[PDB]
């Protein structure tokens, strides 16, 4: 099928809240090799995000049943949260490997190499979120690279209030915060990203706005409950 | 429970 | 293990992943065993939020389909799509209803068990009525409405009128007549009998299913001011 | 749409 059909079902199916669909569709649509227009690149972004989103959150309340149970009802907790956590994998190795084979090579500005890099983040920390044994710092560190090379990136090419910015900002203090248990470095860097764009809420546009303020108030809702 | 960056 | 079965049916229950949760009731009910009434509702809780969730996805792009007046390459994605969707939900009903034929309603062994599964068996036979067309469609219309209205007479005759159990079969019984049969003033005679009933034999009520049974009754008035609207 | 019977549940 031609990459503007698949577009067209995964906008049917996002309306249909069938979101592994949705994934199946801009999965292929990738795989064709060409360039991702920026309505694509969202639809995929938000059809991957609700597919791991659904998994991370059954996954944590499964965790929080296994450890809540000392019997033969751990034993079951156990295989089901591992059967969870490999769908989960699965999910995140499928998106991490669309990111190296096509999409962060053929980013061709700026703002889609963050996009991507911060994407590449992400999946990691989902990973993280998740890994035992002598794999967790392999992936920490994987994701804490991707993220860097998209924060120093961003902060030389794109503009304080760019929401692609200050969602890597936001992302990036919650892997500081979450992922490496920096709460320091997580709070300084959520304050100078608020901060920074605060300061210019001028110079935003039509098309950005509401996403940029948004979360701007996420960055200090987070500083609010580390402060805490 | 941090929030990460919603869907646009 | 029965027990394991309904074990990890409860665990896939609290991480929301109900295929798994209806996989797990499912071949419970295969072992041919009569289902405890905390099995059944496991059960019944699994597939109505399997099927739900494909009746909702059904409505959303079968609406699509009609807003979509030709313009022709989005009404046949649309229609595409909604037939492929069907078919998803026509195999979750037919699972339902052959457990209901092959084990539930065989053995139901006390009353309040047959109106139970004879109003299952009315549920998905709308479900599918609610989404059939031509042929096929008057012979499951004609099932839906012999299941409920054997469940119905088992129910008047047996239940007390503020039961749980017969106020849902009069609710979704009433909802196949306006919605599936378009006869509204049917549906809001049998809504309103039902409701005027339970409220004579307030007394019925029990303190473990009193929140069920006020609900209920809520849900019938709120149709009825709905389809006298 | 009409409402029909919940989950208890
Ligand atoms: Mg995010
Ligand atoms: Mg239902």
């Amino acid at each position: 099928m031609d990459k503007n059909e698949l577009v067209q079902k995964a906008k049917l199916a996002e309306q249909a809240e069938r979101y592994d669909d949705m994934a199946a569709c801009m999965k292929s649509v990738t795989e064709q090799g060409a360039e991702l227009s920026n309505e694509e690149r969202n639809l995929l972004s938000v059809a991957y995000k609700n597919v791991v989103g659904a998994r991370r959150s059954s996954w944590r309340v499964v965790s929080s049943i296994e450890q809540k149970t000392e019997e033969k009802k751990q034993q079951m907790a156990r295989e089901y949260r591992e059967k969870i956590e490999t769908e989960l994998r699965d999910i995140c190795n499928d998106v991490l490997s669309l990111l190296e084979k096509f999409l962060i090579p053929n980013a061709s500005q700026a703002e889609s190499k963050v996009f991507y890099l911060k994407m590449k983040g992400d999946y990691y920390r989902y990973l993280a979120e998740v890994a035992a044994g002598d794999d967790k710092k392999g992936i920490v560190d994987q994701s804490q690279q991707a993220y860097q090379e998209a924060f120093e990136i961003s902060k030389k090419e794109m503009q304080p209030t760019h929401p692609i910015r200050l969602g890597l900002a936001l992302n990036f203090s919650v892997f500081y915060y979450e992922i490496l248990n920096s709460p320091e470095k997580a709070c300084s860097l959520a304050k100078t990203a608020f901060d920074e764009a605060i300061a210019e809420l001028d110079t935003l546009s039509e098309e950005s706005y509401k996403d940029s303020t948004l979360i701007m108030q996420l960055l200090r809702d987070n500083l609010t409950l580390w402060t805490s | 429970r941090s929030t990460s960056t919603p869907n646009v």
